């Protein structure tokens, strides 16, 4: 595609520049080009890929929620009819969001996941697969159940690997649990599962902190505080 | 306050 | 273009939705489509047009400055050579920014300005013309002098009309003066002119506040505080 | 503190 003539290293260099300039659409396009070179990604490169698309899809999701709220209010008793424009524009934003999710899922399927053998990369990519199916689920209204189950299945494979191959304080394991817990709470209508997962994850990490350096301790406790914040919110 | 994902 | 099949009113409705969703590229595209319908713009519609493009070009300018700073540091004594990527990516952002400025200037030239006869619309559009030539001047490095003089000429025509046709507290007159003052300070290398213009504008508005309602007073004093902030910064 | 334009 458009990045096919640029060196892999130049794409990564430009992705880092785009991040500094808060140009996340550019950043995502550069990292897509880097993935399409066909080589596996390093730890730093995987995080550039995720940062880029998380920011792009984050803005789209926030816009979709604003528009969906306006649309719902327009269907309340006593709302003046304003025509098709709200629905049309919500659909436009929805379609662009789905396209981004499809692009990320396509990169994971061709061929990031199948080449990823180490626990750190495989779990990272399967968490991403679960995350982007979850974003598809947020806007889904015949295929909603299958979209939900695709998210669940990706998260579950990642959980299984992370519990076997990673310590309980591993930041990827913790963030995977954080997100799968939110999936349970607000996608799968399973708040009790969400709370159980967050509390167990928190407690098992707490008990492993003593093994860590100062820097690793800061990394793990940062994510543990996100789990605690969610538990406080939900209980 | 909104729940966290990362 | 792409908005040619949508109703004028629907484009304006969607521009307002895009603003609520902070989707400023969409907002700008909708308002471009509305302008291209060929009818004059109301006061509210002119402000939707300006809000949209100011936000789009604002992000581009901020990114360009980040990249230009990295580039300058890379040309300092003792900087390790990193190849063409910084320059390339700065040029990419610069080209997109220039394209947006050219698009706005094209709308003003075809045919917003020539149809604008009331002081409020004509001054608003000529301020916009000066603003977008100024943004072109910020990145210009054979035509810099002519770009600068095009900004100056647009601002001067707007100033002349505003002084004749508008009270000194008019928010458009005040914002025009604010921006032309910044043009003097940081584009035209004329800080004394910048300071004189800001202080005279401030003092003449102060003396007219007594004629205003509470709501108009708030509108005018808001912009007067921006003039004062600049004077404090510059003296 | 940066100068204002509007
Ligand atoms: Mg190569
Ligand atoms: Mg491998
Ligand atoms: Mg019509
Ligand atoms: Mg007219």
């Amino acid at each position: 595609g458009a990045m096919g003539s640029m060196e892999r290293a130049s794409l990564i260099q430009k992705a880092k520049l785009a991040e500094q300039a808060e140009r996340y659409e550019d950043m995502a396009a550069f990292m897509k080009g880097a993935v399409e070179k066909g080589e596996e990604l390093s730890c730093e490169e995987r995080n550039l890929l995720s940062v880029a698309y998380k920011n792009v899809v984050g803005g789209q999701r926030a816009a979709w929620r604003v528009l969906s709220s306006i649309e719902q209010k327009s269907n309340e008793e006593g709302s003046e009819e304003k025509g098709p424009e709200v629905r049309e524009y919500r659909e436009k934003v929805e379609t662009e969001l789905q396209g981004v999710c499809d692009t990320v899922l396509g990169l994971l399927d061709s061929h990031l996941i199948k080449e990823a053998g180490d626990a750190e990369s495989r779990v990272f990519y399967l968490k991403m697969k679960g995350d982007y199916y979850r974003y598809l689920a947020e806007v889904a209204t015949d295929d909603k159940k299958r979209i939900i189950d695709s998210a669940r299945s990706a998260y579950q494979e990642a959980m299984d690997i992370s519990k076997k191959e990673m310590p309980p304080t591993n930041p990827i394991r913790l963030g995977l649990a954080l997100n799968f817990s939110v999936f349970h709470y607000e996608i799968a209508n399973s708040p009790e599962e969400a709370i159980s997962l967050a509390k167990t994850t928190f407690d098992e990490a707490m008990a492993d902190l003593h093994t860590l350096s100062e820097d690793s301790y800061k990394d793990s406790t940062l994510i543990m505080q996100l789990l605690r914040d969610n538990l406080t919110l939900w209980t | 306050n909104e729940r966290h994902t990362c």
